RNA sequence: CGAAGAUGAUCAGAUACCGUCGUAGUCUUAACCAUAAACUAUGCCGACUAGGGAUCGGGUGGUGUUUUUUUAAUGACCCACUCGGCACCUUACGAGAAAUCAAAGUCUUUGGGUUCUGGGGGGAGUAUGGUCGCAAGGCUGAAACUUAAAGGAAUUGACGGA
């Protein structure tokens, strides 16, 4: 049974939340820099914290991790989320408008391309 | 000072609101007792009742203490706070906090002739909590507060001089009696009398006016 | 709806009511000039006509009474009022 | 206090329904209360379908079925784990599952 | 006692009370 | 009040009628009956899109009246509107809450997600029922995107729209962002369209 | 309409109903039947003189453990026998 | 069956004034109802009202502004001396300054202040505040 | 209210609901006040100038506040063809 | 089938539950009785107040499906209303001590009309008187005396051959 407690997990989240341009996918250097950037009171606890931090870094490598929110994730979100389709949807492929839909169009009085096609019911 | 959360608090400790009737008028929720402690500094607290409530356990009874606290000044404002705690001093202190947060105004009035400085309430009012119903009737001058002593202290701390009280249900349930009386004196501005029929131009909220003296950045 | 005009409702909302539950109650029945194909003489016949109404030429039935509106006898011509 | 609104039964506009007898203990119980299950079973069993097919003239015959409507009293359905006492909020649920 | 059998025991007592009076009457 | 350029345009009509914001539900509640225009056969009612546009412009007038924009919170717990609330967030000021609302965000000042808005816009009053119910505690008006069967309790400005369609949700958020920018100097003209396209408010698979 | 009749000419029904229901109180029943002058050994009186017959020791009800030191008394005006408590420490030595 | 139509009128008015509606439909519209509503209207508690004339008993639509707390009928119509008007006003009215006890008097249907000025008295119909 | 010697004594006239004219009192935290921006020529929003409504917690809890705001805005001119008196 | 009763087991006992029989009874005719947790533990009449969907009976309208085959009755079905019914679901505007309740709401802001019932628990539905019944019993119905609680709803715990 190797389930890790919240003192390990919360420490690892609070290490990746502020030392991401630091610690990498290697346990040995992560273990070394936990001694500088944190005051972990025992070597075994330091080793658990460093290994779970490394396990989390290997997960941020392939997709993001929910609950982990650092400021190199936000640009990685925003650059991917700036995408817009080039087909430019909600344009006119050739506007298929039903009967009561066209009555709505006419009662507005607006210029609409039309194709009145009855509803099979 | 606390340099707080809550935009209304950042207005109140900055001094953009210096009067509790602005908060009452705009119905702003007061979630910090220091707002009430600054806008109403002369607020007097009184411990109505401390009683033990008990919980049955696997072995033993766990006892906690329920404190009922009335805070108020004799110029038209009271609050009521019920807090349970493991110790009575903590129950009384957090009851003072909750009672300060629950401060409401009362509409005082005349039994009737409008010779100055209202002594009574403006309307018959009722309040219900549990089985208890408390009815306050306006009374002439020098009648006093004709009420049982807990309700009498709540109306004295609200600054009513002149009131009759009817009651119904188990008034020995003290928290229900005080909560029904507190509902009753909250209904005083709830009633629409003909002198409030005039439609008013609906003033702009201080959270819209001093919107940058709020919103710490 | 909390604000509505009870004095002038829509004709749809008054056709969609019971005959007694309208703003002023009145009948939904009517009368029919009915001409049987024998002669040209015309009998006025109630909508909900409760009675096997006979003309003088077609002296069997013009309408058949049912639970609501009467059923006209399949060759007669009907005009309203 | 009142446990259920349709008190334990299904009677809105009768007064009296009729009694049935429970199929396990013979108790008289009104038909709207009783507890009613259907037993649609194959005539033999799951295992002997191959035995009865290999011992069959008229190959792929029918495999006929038994259809039995069983009526239970409340005590016998609870003891036979047909209805299984529910929580106070979850006993309002009326769906077959 | 269940109140049904309390009522039943009361009926047994009542019959004896109106038989011991019909003895004297 | 609105002079001439706030009326419905054929371009916006093409947008709404293409993205099917006019296709309402099959069951209409009594508080959303006025937005119904002449129910189409095979069940589905037709929403008055001129009335949709008028309520959308009124909602944008409410949004462009809060002085600070960062306490005009946009809510969507449904995955269709989750892109659109972040886009409305980027384009106006608009603190976003996408995904889980975390009850105790308008009350409970010691939460990390504690916000004090002045106006809350939600995508569905069914799915975002917690945000509406908690805006009912701290005096916050609610702009909601509503279908004909969406609930109307503590909803102050119902913008009628097909909540079942991702194009409809994204376009409605798009027009709301566009008109809040038209009522300031970000989008200086009322007529020439916004080069930020409708299509980057639409949720994407896969 | 709250069960009781409200109409202007229903004072007969209201007063007869109040007279009938008044009988369910303890004090009105006891005062109107004359219970104090038929029952109640002190036949309406506040005090009554009597002759001591016997000194009794009554064992008190649970959870109290004591002997209560009463007297059996035949009332002079009435002939009824009553039991009377002798209240104080001692004072049963004072009776006779 | 129906026994007071003023009771149904005032009950419907109260049930929609509680729920915040601005119009009631009242059936079946007696002239006592009309003269009650005229006193309410001249004291400001209700707006315009309109008598729909069907050929049976009339209907009324009443505009309700926001001002009415309670209108009730005191049934039965008790006989009121001129000295015990003050008991009815103390019992039904929420304050001594506002509110009206509506009396029917041979001088007319009128509120208690008007009846005190005219020094008349009669039977009590209801109240409004 | 006012006393005999002038001196308006209230402490404070409460806001009344723009749909129903009920008093909006201090403990009623479901009530809102909605400011609509006033729009000048060429469609700006005039920072500072509002058409203000107040809706009570009663109508907002009852679900009538949207139609009430439709009626109020159409009466003050903010909306044109959304609300019909004849329902 | 089965009060009673036989009879076989069980059990410390078992004059009970279980098993086998089995009279009255269960059915009916002609009369009596007049009670039930006769319950929706919710009198009857009337009005108003919030949303929905299903269903039963009647009615109204589709130039709707089932007889799609040339300008294709009716019944049956579908859609939309409508009145009346048995109910249900959501909410709590409201009510309540709560459970819960569209009535158990429109109640201290207390009056739509009307009938019946109750006044702490026992003693006691007893005694007595009257009256009805063949009877069993029913209907009406106390008091002396006694008592500080009995009760209702919900909570936590503990316990259960759940
Ligand atoms: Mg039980
Ligand atoms: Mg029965
Ligand atoms: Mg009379
Ligand atoms: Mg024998
Ligand atoms: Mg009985
Ligand atoms: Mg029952
Ligand atoms: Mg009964
Ligand atoms: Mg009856
Ligand atoms: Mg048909
Ligand atoms: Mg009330
Ligand atoms: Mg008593
Ligand atoms: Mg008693
Ligand atoms: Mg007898
Ligand atoms: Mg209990
Ligand atoms: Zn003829």
């Amino acid at each position: 049974g190797r389930v890790r407690t919240k003192t390990v997990k919360r420490a690892s989240k609070a290490l990746i939340e502020r030392y991401y341009p630091k610690l990498t996918l290697d346990f040995q250097t992560n273990k070394r820099l936990c001694d500088e950037i944190a005051t972990i009171q025992s070597k075994r606890l330091r080793n658990k914290i460093a290994g779970y931090t490394t396990h989390l870094m290997k997960r941020i490598q392939k997709g993001p991790v929910r609950g982990i929110s650092f400021k190199l994730q936000e640009e990685e979100r925003e650059r991917k989320d700036q995408y817009v389709p080039e087909v430019s949807a909600l344009d006119l492929s050739r506007l298929n408008v039903d009967n009561q839909t066209s009555d709505l169009v006419k009662s507005l009085g607006l210029k609409l391309p039309l194709s009145v096609i009855n509803v099979s019911a | 000072g606390w340099v707080p959360v809550t935009k209304l608090g950042r207005l109140v400790k900055a001094g953009k609101i210096t009067t509790i009737e602005e908060i009452f008028l705009h119905s702003l929720p007061v979630k910090e007792f220091q707002i009430i402690d600054t806008l109403l500094p002369g607020l007097q607290d009184e411990v109505m009742n401390i009683k033990p409530v008990q919980k049955q356990t696997r072995a033993g009874q766990r006892t906690r203490f329920k404190a009922v606290v009335v805070v108020g000044d004799s110029n038209g404002h009271v609050g009521l706070g019920i807090k349970t705690a493991k110790e009575v001093a903590g129950a009384i202190r957090a009851g003072i906090i909750i009672a300060k947060l629950s401060v409401i105004p009362i509409r005082r009035g005349y039994w009737g002739t409008n010779l100055g400085q209202p002594h009574s309430l403006a309307t018959k009012t009722t309040g219900k909590c549990g089985s208890v119903t408390v009815r306050l009737i306006p009374a002439p001058r020098g009648s006093g507060i004709v009420a049982s002593p807990a309700v009498k202290k709540l109306l004295q701390l609200a600054g009513v001089e002149d009131v009759y009280t009817q009651s119904n249900g188990k008034t020995r349930t003290l928290e229900n009696t005080l909560k029904a009386a507190f509902v009753a004196i909250g209904n005083t501005y709830g009633f629409l009398t003909p002198n409030l029929w005039a439609e008013q131009p609906l003033p702009v909220s201080p959270l819209d006016i001093y919107s940058d003296e709020a919103s710490a950045q | 709806v909390l604000v509505q005009d009870l004095l002038h409702p829509t004709a749809a909302s008054e056709a969609r009511k019971h005959k007694l539950k309208t703003l002023v109650q009145g009948p939904r029945s009517y009368f029919l000039d009915v001409k049987c194909p024998g002669c040209l003489n015309i009998t006025t016949v109630f909508s909900h006509a409760q009675t096997a109404v006979t003309c003088e030429s077609c002296s069997t039935i013009l309408c058949t009474p049912t639970g609501g509106k009467a059923k006209l006898s399949e060759g007669t011509s009907f005009r309203r009022k | 206090p009142k446990k259920r609104a349709s008190n334990g039964r299904n009677k809105k506009g009768r007064g009296h329904v009729k009694p049935v007898r429970c199929v396990n203990c013979s108790k008289s119980i009104p038909k709207d209360k009783a507890i009613k299950r259907m037993a649609i079973r194959n005539i033999v069993e799951a295992a002997a379908v191959r035995d009865l097919s290999e011992a069959s003239v008229y190959p792929e015959y029918a495999l006929p079925k038994t259809y039995n409507k069983l009526h239970y009293c409340v005590s016998c359905a609870i003891h036979a784990r047909i209805v299984r006492v529910r929580s106070r909020e979850d006993r309002k649920n009326r769906a077959p599952p | 006692m269940r109140a049904k059998w309390r009522k039943k025991r009361t009926r047994r007592l009542k019959r004896k009370r109106r038989k011991v009076r019909a003895r004297s009457k | 009040s609105l002079p001439a350029t706030f009326d419905l345009t054929p371009e916006d009509a093409q947008l709404l009628l293409a993205a099917n914001t006019h296709l309402g539900a099959r069951n209409v509640q009594v508080h959303q009956e006025p937005y119904v225009f002449n129910a189409r056969p095979d069940g589905v009612h037709v929403i008055n899109v001129g009335k949709t546009w008028e309520k959308l412009v009124l909602a944008a007038r409410i949004i462009a009246a809060i002085p600070n924009p960062e306490d005009v919170v946009a809510i969507s717990s449904r995955t269709f509107g989750q892109r659109a609330v972040l886009k409305f967030a980027a384009h106006t000021g608009a603190t976003p809450i996408a995904g889980r609302f975390t009850p105790g965000s308008f009350t409970n000042y010691i939460t990390r997600s504690f916000k004090e808005p002045r106006l809350v816009i939600v995508t569905d009053p069914r799915s975002d029922a917690q945000a509406i119910k908690e805006a009912s505690y701290v005096n916050i008006p609610v702009i909601a995107l509503t279908d004909l069967d969406s609930p109307s309790e503590f909803v102050d400005v119902a913008i009628p729209c097909n909540n079942r369609g991702k194009h409809s949700i994204g376009l409605i958020w798009y027009l709301l962002a566009r008109e809040v920018l038209r009522l300031r100097g970000a989008l200086v003209d009322r007529t020439q369209p916004w080069s930020i396209m409708p299509d980057l408010y639409f949720y994407r698979d896969p | 309409g709250k069960g009781k009749p409200r109409g202007l000419n229903s004072a007969r029904k209201l007063r007869v109903h109040r007279r009938n229901n008044r009988w369910a109180e303890n004090n009105y029943k006891k005062r109107l039947l004359g219970t104090a002058f038929k029952s109640s050994p002190f036949g309406g009186s506040s005090h009554a003189k009597g002759i001591v017959l016997e000194k009794l020791g009554i064992e008190s009800k649970q959870p109290n453990s004591a002997i209560r030191k009463c007297v059996r008394v035949q009332l002079i005006k009435n002939g009824k026998k009553v039991t009377a408590f002798v209240p104080n420490d001692g004072c049963l030595n004072f009776v006779d | 069956t129906r026994s007071s139509v003023l009771a149904d009128a005032l009950n419907a008015i109260n049930n929609a004034e509680k729920t915040g509606k601005r119009q009631v439909l009242i059936r079946p519209s007696s002239k006592v109802i009309i003269k009650f509503l005229q006193v309410m209207q001249k004291h400001g508690y209700i707006g315009e009202f309109e008598y729909i004339d069907d050929h049976r008993s009339g209907k009324i639509v009443v505009q309700l502004n926001g001002r009415l707390n309670k209108c009730g009928v005191i049934s039965p119509r008790f006989n009121v001396k001129i000295g015990d008007i003050e008991k009815w006003t103390a019992n039904l009215l929420p304050a001594r300054q506002f509110g009206y006890v509506i009396l029917t008097t041979s001088a007319g249907i009128m509120d208690h202040e008007e009846a005190r000025r005219k020094h008349v008295s009669g039977k009590i119909l209801g109240f409004v505040y | 209210m006012e006393n005999d010697k002038g001196q308006l004594v209230e402490l404070y006239v409460p806001r009344k609901c723009s749909a129903t004219n009920r008093i909006i009192k201090a403990d009623d935290h479901a009530s809102v006040q909605i400011n609509v921006a006033k729009v000048d020529e060429e469609g700006r929003a005039i920072p500072g100038e509002y058409v203000t409504y107040a809706l009570s917690g009663y109508v907002r809890s009852r679900g009538e506040s949207d139609d009430s705001l439709n009626r109020l805005a159409q009466n003050d001119g903010l909306l044109k063809n959304v609300w019909s008196y004849s329902r």
